[PDB]
């Protein structure tokens, strides 16, 4: 049986080369939309 | 509208929790702990894991030492307070249950053991603790209500029930050492402060071993070998008519 992981590279989200940064500055700039917007 | 926040279950994102739960949020927001009946034998080292994040992540938040123990007094007026922040554990696809019976050998000594480690752990954290499956559609609207009502505040009325195995409902503040010691006296073979693992197993999943490298040998040393090598040149049966033959 070949799990999700095997299928597919879900784990490249972990490889990136600068670390977990450019993930939350993604999810900051949807916070700092969100923010102005509230 | 209750904000949901889901997080991945590798904890390289875990540093996303700072755009979960902020100071000014954290008093309004909701703990949700998951726990996987599917794989039984992980729950309480995933809640130690996650239950710890949540911990470390407090203390990142540095909250002051007097508001801290201000919100413990509020946590702890709602705990005793109870009749017939916070922390829910929820466990899902609780139906595998019917697996573990027919695939592991499982029975009830075995879910009273897990179950009671689970009440136990609420114990712990003063949590309240629920079963549902979602395959079966089970207890969906007895969590939304709760979850309402520890949120906004709602009236509760459901009670506790904590005779059927796969549909277990604890409301905070209801379970105690002595509450919980009804499910040891159906152990026959196990004692309540028995380690989780011993008992109950990890499966060892067949993965596939991947063989060893077969490497061919490199040229100058196969050739210094051939050089060297160059140079130098029933019962069963038996015991039957053994039966028949001493009588």
């Amino acid at each position: 049986e070949l799990t999700e992981e095997e299928k597919f590279y879900r784990n490249a989200l972990t490889r990136m080369p600068d670390g977990p940064v450019a993930l939350e500055e993604s999810y900051s700039a949807v916070m700092g939309i969100v923010s102005e917007v509230e | 509208r209750c904000n949901v926040w889901i997080l991945d279950g590798d904890l390289y994102h875990k540093g996303l929790l700072k755009f979960a739960v902020s100071a000014e949020s954290l008093p309004e927001t909701l703990v949700i702990f998951v726990a996987d009946m599917s794989r039984p034998w992980t729950v309480m080292e995933s809640l130690q894991k996650w239950a710890s994040v949540l911990r470390e992540h407090i203390d990142k938040m540095k909250i002051p030492p007097e508001k801290m123990r201000e919100l413990e007094r509020k946590f702890v007026k709602d705990f005793q307070d109870y009749m017939e922040i916070p922390v829910l554990v929820v466990c899902t696809k609780c139906d595998a249950v019917s697996v573990l019976e027919k695939e592991h050998d499982y029975r009830d000594e075995h879910l009273d053991f897990i179950q009671s480690h689970l009440r136990r752990f609420c114990l712990q954290y003063g949590a309240a603790l629920i079963y549902t499956s979602v395959k079966e559609e089970k207890n969906l609207d007895l969590l939304y209500k709760y979850i309402v009502h520890k949120t906004y505040g709602f009236h509760f009325t459901t009670p506790a029930l904590v005779v059927e195995k796969d549909a277990v409902f604890i409301p905070a503040g209801w379970d105690n050492e002595k509450k919980i010691a009804i499910l040891h006296e159906n152990f026959t073979t196990v004692k309540p402060e028995d380690a989780y693992e011993d008992f109950i197993v990890k499966p060892p999943v067949r993965k596939l071993v991947h063989d060893k490298e077969l490497a061919a040998e490199d040229e100058q040393v196969f050739l210094m070998k051939q050089q060297s090598l160059l140079a130098k040149q029933e019962g069963v049966l038996a015991s039957f008519f053994n039966s028949l033959l001493s009588k």
